[PDB]
This record gives C-alpha cells, structure tokens and sequence, in this order.
C-alpha cells in the first residue's frame, strides 16, 4: 500500500530528480531513462585544501 | 579562467565555514575568518536558482513505455524497440553532456567571484596597502577592526589615512 | 596589518566530472540520478493494481476455475512471471493484445 | 564572553528589547547573532537567526536588529506565553560559538 | 522530525560516556550535527559540531582532546564520546542541528532533542 | 563574470542611444557622449551572428504529424503517441536550457567588452591620467576634443603630454 | 573573452612550435623564443580530454534501422518515416549547437591561459620591469638568461634586483 | 512600404493641434518614430523622436515642454501632440522612420512620410 | 550650428563635393554624417548615412567621406536628375540631431 | 609501420637530386617529416622539417636557399631537393617521423627510415 | 654546438652515465633533451624524449634527467645489446636543431 508516481518492474521510484537508470519499462509520470552510472552537478567550488 | 582558485590564491580555508569567499584578517587586536556575505548570498541564490532550473525545467507526462506484440507483428516491436533505444541514446547523451557543461560554468563562476572580491579590496585600498601576492594586502597605516569592517563593506576611507600611508611609504 | 581575501575547503571526497578534467574534488555536489527504489508494486494515482497471481489476462476475463480466488477499478495490471492459467481449451484468442490494452487501466 | 542582561520584566501587551554584547568587541552581521527562547524544563526553541529571520513557526512580534555594537531581540505586544530564559548564541570562530548569560 | 537522544547515566570522574543521537523525518546529510550542554543554574555551552557530508569537526576549546564526535549518515546517527570526565561536566546534554546549505552553514540551531542528563559525581549509587 | 556592469560601474546611461559602449567626456570646452564604433559594430555583428545561429540551423522536412486508427489499432496509435510525447520533452528540455545558457553568454559577452575597453583606455592613458572610481580618469594633463578624440581612437600620445603630467602630479 | 589572443597581443609568433603560450627574451647574450612548459600541457591535456568527452559520450547499440511494408501497411511507413524524421533534425541540431559552443569555449580557454601568463609575469617582477606595449617586460636591471629562466619558472627573486631597479628607475 | 500623417489644418496662437501618422507595410516594433519639420523657404528642423520597444522619447530643445510624442506598436500608429503653438511653428510636419537594430539608434533616416501642412496664423479663415 | 554652402553648380557629367560643417567644432565618424536630398516640392530621400553607407536605391555615384574636419557627399558624373536641395544631418546628442541649411 | 626512402644515387658537383620517402602503416597528416643526415664517420646532421597540416617548413641555417622539402598527406609521401650539392653533402639521407599533437610539436623523432646512399663526388662513374 | 663525450666504457651489469652539454649555454626542459640509440650500419631508434619520457619499447634501465647544466643519459645494468652510439638532441629553436658528436 503506497503512493507513487513511478513505477518499474523492480519497484518504484519517488523522486524530483529528471534522469533515472532503474529500468526502461516505466508506468506513469516518470524520469528519463538513461544508461548513464554518475551523474553529478557541481554546486560548491573546487576543493584546494 | 580567471586564475584565482589556484591561481594567485593556491589555497582554501577550512576554518571558514560561514561562507564561500571572503577575508582573513590579522591586526593587534586579533586575528580571524570572516565571510564576505554579499557575494555568499548572491552565489547561494544564483546556484540554488541553477540547480533548480536543471531540475524543473524537465516537464514529463503519464507514459506507459511497453507494448505486447505478438509473433507476427516483429516489424512494430522492432520499431518500437528502434523508439525507445533512439530516446535512451539521446537522453544519456544530453545529460552527459548538460552536466560536463555546467560543472565547468559553475566553477569558473566560483573563480569569477573570488577575482572579483580581490579586485574590489584592491580597488577600495588604493595605495594605503601593498599587494604581498598570495591575494593579501599590508597596510602602509594601522587599520583596526572599525577600518577592517568598513574595507569588508564598501566604505573605505582613503582620505583618512592617506597621510599616514603616506608617512609610511 | 594584513587582510587576505581567500575561498572556502572541506574535506570532502565527492568529485564530478567536467569537459576539461575529470574527477574534480568539490566541496558539494548534488545528484541528477536516482539508482533506488524500495522494491514494492505501489499504488499509481492513488489506485491499487490489479494483481492476477497465477492467471494471465484471458484466464481472468474467462473464468478459469483456477482464478476463483481474485477490484472495481485499477490504474495498471501486475502479471506474474509463473501465471500460467489461461485459455484452458485449446484454441486461438482473437485480438488479445488488442484486449489487454483496453483493459490495462479502467475507471 | 557574552554580557546578557541577567533579568528584565515587561507588562503586557508593552514592548521590550533584550541586550547581547561582547565583553571586548563588537557585535556584527558577520557574528550572525541568534536569538533563542526556553521555558524552564523544556527544550530551547529557536526564535531569530541571521538578526533578522525567523523559522517558518515563530509568531511575527518577535523581531532582530543590530543596534550600537550590540544585538537586540525586540518582543512587541508580549502575551504570557513569553515568560522564559532568552539565550543569544554569537558567532565568532568556527570553534568559538558562545551562548549568553540569559534573561 | 525529531531527535532522540540515548547513553545517559552516572559515571565516575576519570571515566568514559557514550552519547547517541538518532533523527527521524530528515536526512543527516544535509545537516551540521552539535552537542550543546547546559549545567544546572548556568546557561547553554557549545561543544563539537559535526558536518559529515563535508568531512568537517569542529570543537570547543574547553572539551578539545577529550571528546570526539563522529556520524552515521547512512544509520541516520550522531555519538558523541567523552573521556577524563571532570566533575564540571554533569549537565544536561542536547543534540542540536544546524541549516547547511550547499555546504555552508548559516548558524541556523533549528531543531534540539529533548536532551539526556549525565551526572560525574563520584558518591556511589544509593 | 568580469564585474563591469553592476561592478564598478554601477550604472547605465539612458543618453548614449547611438552605440552599446562609449564614453562620456568633460573639459574646458565641453562635455557629451560617444559610443565605440569598433566594438558596437562587433558587438552588434556577432550577436546577429548568434540569433541567425540560433535560428537557421533547425532543419526541417515536409511532415505530416497526425495519422488515424480505428479501435482495433490501440497498439499503433499508442506508440505513435509515445513517438509525439518524447520529442515534445526531448524539444522542450533542449529550446529552455539552450535559452537560459544563450542569455548568460550574452551578458557575459556585454560585461566583458565594457571591461576590455576600460583596460585598453587604462593601458593608453598610463600614469598621466588617475582612476577616480566609477569607471572614470582625471587627466593630469589638459585634454581637448582632439586628445579625447585621440584616446577614443585609440591613437593617444603618452610622450606629448607625459611632461605636463609629470608637473601636475 | 579576456582580452589577450587578438586583444593587448595583435599576433601569433610563427617561430614558436613547441608550445602554445610562451615568452620571447632578449639579453645582452641572445634572443629566442621558449613555450611555457605548464601552461602548454595542462591545455594539450583538457583539450585531449574535451576531445574525448565529446566523441566516446556517444553510446550506440546494434540498429537495423530500415523497415519493409507492404502498400497496406503506409500508415506504419510514414510512422516509422517520422521516427527517422524527428531523430534526425534533433540529431542535427544538437550536433551543430554543441560543436558552436564548445569552439567558443576553447578559444577563451586559450584567450584565458594567455591572459593569465600575463598577469603571472606582470605579479612577479612588480616594478623591477615596466610594461611598453604588447605584453612585453622592458627591465629596470640586467637579466641574464639565469634571471630569464627564473621569471618562466616561477622562481624570480625580487629582493635580489631590487635596489638596481630602483636605482635606474 | 509607407507612412501617411493627418491631422493638419489651421489652428490659432495659443492652441493645441494633434498629427497622427500610421505606417503601412512594415512593424512599428523595431524602428525609432521620428518628427521633423520643413519650415516655408528655411530647412529641416528635427523636433522629437520615440523608440516605443526601449520607451525612450527624445525632444529638441525648442519644443521641450510644449511637444509630446506617443505611439502605439499594436495599432502602428504614432502622434504627436503640440502645445503653446507659436506663429513661428507654421511649417510641413513629417513621420519620418529611423532604423534601429538589437535596439541602437543607426542614424539612418530611411522612409519619410508626403507631410502635413500647420499653419497657426491668427488671421481668420476666409 | 550647422554651415553649408548655400548654393553650388556643376556641368552635367562632371563632379562635384558638397561641404557640411560645424560652427565651432569639428565634424567626426561619431557624429554620424547622413546626406538627405530633395526635389522641390517633394519629400526628402536619404542617400547617405554613417558618412560612406547607401541605402539599396541609391545609385553608386552618390559617395561620401570626412576630410578636413568636415563631411562630404560625392557627386561624380552629375546627371539632370540630380538638380535638388541637399541637406546634411549632423547627431551631436540624443536630444540634439542639427540639420544642414542647404545648397 | 614504416618509412621507405628512394631516389639516391651519385651526382656531379653544383648538380640537383630528389629524395622521396613513402610513409606506410599511418597518416602523415598528424606528423612532422623531418630529413636528418650522417656523413661517412662523422654524425647526424638535422636538414629540414615540414609540417604540412599546419603549413610550417623549417630549414638549417647550413641547407637554407639550397634545399626545399614538399610535402603530400594524400598520397602520404615527402619529398626533398637539392640544388648546388656541394662535395660535403655525401651522406646517408633519413626520412624521420616527428610526434605532433594538436598542431604542437613533442620533439620525438620515434620513427626513422632506412635511408639512402647519397655521393656528389665528382670522379667518374 | 653540442658537446659530448667521444668514448666512454662500463662493465656488464654496473651503470653508466652519458653527459651532453651546450658549448656556451646551458640545458634545460625548455632544450628537450632527446637521446638516440644505433647500432652501427642500422637505423638509429629513439630512447628518450623530453628527458624523461620512454617510448613504448625502450627497456626500463634507459633513463634521463637534467643535473649541472647538462642532459644526461643513465644506463643502469647495461647488456651486451648497448654497445651503440648514443646521441643527444637539443632544441634551441625552430631552424635550430642540434645533435651530438656521439659516444
């Protein structure tokens, strides 16, 4: 018993995020599928310690 | 590029911790971090503002990607099998390289800030301090706290210790 | 007197990639993508699946006597991968693809 | 150290400001003054952050300033839920962060 | 969302106490995790702060060298340990955290747990 | 960033409505403004450039979107649906982002030609002219409209006038 | 863009190959030309590695794309004729807008590294040189090729030729 | 392709007149709107101008305070109304059109109006 | 103010320079010099403008240049069509946009 | 990989000769060809360099205004020619491959020819 | 011109030295110090580059740094394969381009 927005074979995905590599088989509003592994945005600055 | 972040400047401050950018300062009265809280603010929002873009720019709709087919019908599974892939590559393509791009305009904004601190500072003192180079200024006059939080807000006072600076030089 | 104009650094160990230099030590980065999920056929919209456990679609539509144990309305239909219980007597099912597409989701 | 005022009463529905200082410097936006408030034998709660921002619960009479090298926490209109210890936290160092006396 | 704090109790001068703080309803991630503690009649008094995601610990002068913060992210805890424990150090321990924004901190002491008494007098039990 | 427009000159002037960039001069015989014409005219070149860039490089074919199923079709026209649904977000993601990223390089582009054509007068003038603030040098010398023209020209004399300056200063 | 390549610096120097940024000295005991060891291979590396980022980022999978039907089946024909279509216009825009911006991007790169040589030279010899034009350092002392070799290396020593310069200053 | 102004007549020492020029064959949105006026036997004589997309309006220092220049880009339409009308404002009015380009003013008077003829004589009409 | 010659004359198929200055100052390339000619009895048509520029009508002869602090129009191989009142348009200001007296 | 030299031979003082070098196994394109000679007993001598993406040629001082290096990326050949050989000029003539990257030269002479006998003497044949 | 030993000798199994040095100058990075192995009636191969820098072929015992104003080549636990001429190549300029007599 839950709700979601996504769901794939494997279970289901609730998030914001706008990419996703779970499963390409996806029901309702879902993010893009994706066969990347990382993808991560860069908001500090460079760390120099 | 703007050769700050490793450049003139080759290193960070983990003690400062309220802040991005901002100045270390060392008089008789003491010594300490301080942020400079204009540009950490104007940066956090600009940021928050990216992030939130990237993120909520991605309009979707109810999709159910899937279909059946049976035997005879290999031609429209191939074809929908041809759809999804074209969509996947795509995808994985523009996020790639959404993010490659983005990483770099954010750290050059970073350096960016950070050049432009400096030059304000620089710019504020005139010739009442010297550059030693690793991005600090030497006062020719004995700035205390009072002087040291009007350099970190825009209100220098050059026409009040130019004449000292100027015995001292 | 001396005022140094200087940045923040952490000790942290999350790097992202750039299209100059890869593996970029930052001091924060957030995640794109999500690789978890809890492993559950949740509810979509609010509304249950309809779970035929070892019947496929034309066993339920048909009556197999085997599929006596299973809603009003669903929002999509869960099929399990040993639901082998369907047409009974042999034969062809006409546009049943056709049929397991209308009856995917229903008011 | 913090100087805080040890105790001040106000009559209903008055206004009041309490007083955090240094007991060598000065009070700054870069010290980030933050203002909390403790009914004895409860936990404290936090009223002002940053001078002049309150959390998304506080009631709207509660307000912050920086006034004469000192921070004020200014209660307008006090009902008789305000009778509590008033702490002030001052940042000066990443390892020196210093709660007041209270009031 | 709360914090719940657990390890208090009665422990000899010279001695050793663990303290842990487990939250409900958030992530520890995107938090700075403290430790303030409050003797009786006197008022609050930062100790350590701790920001996991940065890698970052930060202490009091007064308890440096003796207590030691760490935290679980993944577990969703915060422990705090103290050694030599000094008779000036019973009182009410409380475990704050702090707003952190893209790895700033903005001296934002939100949420508190209701806070574990520990009590370093050497009397026994009666 | 560069830290021109809104840095350290914080303001824009309503009254140069022949170019982008210039100048604004004040002397014994008069005062007035004057754009830039090699850097207007650049300016205004290459962002033509990048509005045609923009626009002319979408190619597109005689299409026919829309087609018709009956009931016994469903599979086909969902797919054809899925096929609308993902270029529609393919389409929208990219126009947005690309938008929002075009905007940045513009404005960067503007800051950066204001900053540029402060340093080259800053590198012609040299010493016989002082930094006054807001983007602004007093000469230490008597400029008439042939030496402001001379310096808007880009053809300034520094040996001419580096005797008078040397006096005055 | 910074101001260096086409900026303060009108030309390229046909003589230098071994390198992309560098210095050209002239002494009592010769004249020649040196690139600049570091700045070169960072760049040679983050161009190799943009490079690769914009080829290898591609993935592809096994396609047959190309399908057959017969004259009952146009409706699937032009279905699969707008996949083709739709994939190739995003194809071709994506490609040529990214292949646009990443030019711009490398050429203030370059503008960037040649900016900050610059200004790394300029921070090292203070007034112990003057700066006569295009980014040449005329020097108040006599730099042998030791003293030359020191300022490319990062090593220069300004309390050493101090009191000489301010001599002949 | 054109622009064609009305509103002309005679009018009395003291009064107030209003001209109107409406452009055919092209947008208002992207071009200065600009009056000039042809005294009888003198030259041209520049009086104001309206950039409607920047909203920024321009006027000679002998009509500043008496003229007023409006326009309206949906309508493409452009006025001018005048104010104090002296015996030496008698002339031939002109909407005269100015390239601008990404909002710069070319100095590039390219399409003039035929004109309207103003006379404010007191004499009467006979 | 604006001086120009008032009258000037030429045999058809020669050339002939019309001279635009300033009462006090010099003209330049920032003044913007545009070269207006017009017909008795007609509306004015634009030949030059940023002192070497012609619109897509006007025919080739038609040039212009800058030359001894003042603006110049060209007229090579002068025809019969070419008998009109020629006025220059000197921007000295946004407010301030001076016309020539004529010739 | 490899780079084979031709058109060696013997030649009378103040005469004129051609060397080729055909390059097989990779593209000249993304190299600089260089010639390089070893005169009997003494040791090797650089001559000419040609970069022909970039369009650059480079001569020493001691083969200036006498010889002239060509290159062909399509075809993938180098070619030399002398004019005026001097009886100092008798040597073995290299065909060597130089690393360039981005149109930047590494200075890394990692691939040589065989090489080609070359004899301006003047006695008779 | 490039200076360099004519001859020098090691014994199987020790490590040798090759020194090469400017006449009047002095070597540096900026020289790209190149070293040249051929054995004799054979095609000379490339051992080092950029004094530091091995092809994909040479033995690990082939090494090079910069010590004393001078590019030197160390052989350690030499063979009966290295008994060859060695040469240095120096960079002064672009149309200048030295070897080494050989050793």
């Amino acid at each position: 018993d839950c709700n979601t927005t996504c769901q794939t074979p494997e279970g289901a995905i609730n998030t914001s995020l706008p990419f996703q590599n779970v499963h390409p088989i996806t029901i309702g509003k879902c993010p893009k599928y994706v066969k990347s592994t990382k993808l991560r945005l860069a908001t500090g600055l460079r760390n120099v310690p | 590029l703007f050769g700050a972040i490793a450049g003139f400047i080759e290193g960070g401050w983990t003690g400062m911790v309220d802040g991005w950018y901002g100045y270390h300062h060392q008089n008789e009265q003491g010594s300490g971090y301080a942020a400079d809280l204009k540009s950490t603010q104007n940066a956090i929002d600009k940021i928050t503002n990216k992030v939130n873009s990237v993120i909520e720019k991605m309009n979707t709709q109810f999709t159910a990607v899937g279909k059946e087919f049976n035997h005879l019908e290999k031609r429209i599974e191939n074809l929908n099998k041809k759809v999804d892939d074209g969509f996947l590559d795509i995808w994985t393509y523009n996020a790639e390289l959404l993010v490659l791009l983005e990483n770099e305009r954010t750290l050059d904004y970073h350096d960016s800030n950070v050049k432009n601190l400096y030059e304000k500072v620089r710019n504020q003192l005139k010739n009442n301090a010297k550059e030693i180079g690793n991005g600090c200024f030497e006062f020719y006059h004995k700035c205390d706290n009072t002087c040291m939080e009007s350099v970190k807000n825009g209100t220098y006072d050059y026409p009040k210790y130019s004449e000292e600076a100027k015995l001292n030089r | 007197d001396t005022l140094c104009i200087g940045y923040h650094a952490n000790n942290s160990t999350d790097t992202v990639d750039t299209v100059l230099e890869k593996n970029v030590t930052v001091t924060h980065s957030v995640n794109l993508l999500e690789d978890k999920h809890n492993g559950k056929l949740c509810k979509l919209r609010g509304v249950a699946p309809l779970h035929l456990g070892k019947c496929n679609i034309a066993g339920w539509i048909l009556g197999n006597p085997e599929c006596e144990s299973l809603a009003r309305s669903w929002s999509y239909i869960v099929e399990t991968s040993n639901s082998d219980n369907g047409t009974c007597y042999p034969g062809d099912f006409i546009n049943y693809e056709e049929l397991r597409e209308q009856l995917s989701s229903v008011s | 150290t913090v100087i805080q005022e040890p105790a001040m009463s106000v009559s209903p529905g008055g206004t009041v400001t309490l007083t955090c200082a240094f007991s060598s410097g000065s009070v700054t936006t870069s010290n980030y003054p933050s203002w909390f408030q403790q009914t004895p034998g409860q936990t404290p709660r936090l009223l002002i952050y940053r001078t002049n921002s309150r959390p998304s619960g506080v009631p709207t009479r509660f307000s912050g300033a920086i006034s004469g090298n000192k921070a004020d926490l200014i209660i307008t209109g006090a009902q008789a839920n305000d009778e509590a210890d008033y702490f002030c936290n001052l940042y000066k160092s990443s390892d020196n962060r210093i709660f007041g006396g209270g009031t | 969302e709360k914090l719940v704090e657990s390890g208090g109790g009665l422990v000899q001068p010279g001695g050793s106490l663990r303290l842990s703080c487990v939250g409900s309803g958030f992530t520890f991630s995107n938090y700075e995790i403290s430790w303030v503690r409050q003797a009786p009649g006197k008022g609050l008094e930062w100790l350590a702060g701790d920001y996991s995601r940065g890698g970052t610990t930060f202490y009091a002068d007064s308890v440096k060298g003796r207590f030691t913060i760490s935290s679980d992210n993944s577990q969703n805890t915060a422990d705090l340990q103290m050694n030599s424990l000094r008779t000036e150090d019973t009182a009410r321990y409380y475990c704050v955290r702090g707003v952190s924004v893209f790895g700033v901190l903005m001296m934002a002491m939100d949420l508190w747990g209701p806070g574990v008494e520990v009590v370093v007098s050497s009397a026994s039990t009666k």
